[PDB]
């Protein structure tokens, strides 16, 4: 099993590196405002889907709305028209689906927050999600597609201090 | 929970 841990700015695979991350939108990245809506993620533990489940299912194109799913999906980049080349630049290419794995973390903020991701959008801010360096996902390839059994992912996010929870993806 |  690999334990994650993200400090704000620092997401940690044990024993193999550290990557840039980032969480909140632009005004929110602050462990203070954690059960505001599209704030840093909640503190607490999650379940990573790492199972790789190819294009992310499309809700609603009209209105850019990509429909939830439990697993590593790829965003439709190359048909974005109009303003879905602006939202979906804020997924990025990838996207791994994130649950709350313990009541404490899932009753955090009343329950409020929810539909959480690790995407490799390069933006320096998240949609109350956690962005990373995008090599994340090539070492997460790597990693485990010579693997051949139990494959369990969890990363346990803790602030441990009031610092700003960007750890400078924003595209150099 | 969407994410625009």
């Amino acid at each position: 099993a690999v334990r994650l841990t993200f400090d704000g700015q620092k997401l940690t695979w044990p024993g193999i590196g550290i990557f840039k991350a980032t969480t909140g939108l632009p005004d929110l990245q602050w462990p203070d405002k954690q059960c505001v809506p599209d704030a840093a993620i909640p503190e607490g533990n999650y379940k990573l889907f790492i199972q790789f489940q190819g294009e992310a299912p499309i809700r609603n194109a009209a209105d850019c709305d990509l429909g939830p799913s439990w697993g590593w999906s790829t965003i439709p980049r190359g048909q974005a028209a109009g303003t879905c080349e602006i939202y979906w630049a804020n997924w990025g290419y990838n996207r791994i689906r994130l649950e709350s794995a313990d009541e404490k973390t899932r009753k955090a903020c009343g329950g409020k927050r929810g539909g959480f991701y690790i995407h490799d959008s390069t933006k320096g801010y998240s949609h109350g999600c956690i962005e990373v360096e995008p090599v994340f996902f090539r070492i997460l390839k790597q990693e485990t597609e010579k693997e051949n059994g139990e494959k369990t992912f969890t990363v346990n996010v803790k602030y441990v201090s009031g610092q700003q929870t960007n750890g400078g993806t924003k595209q150099g | 929970h969407h994410h625009h």
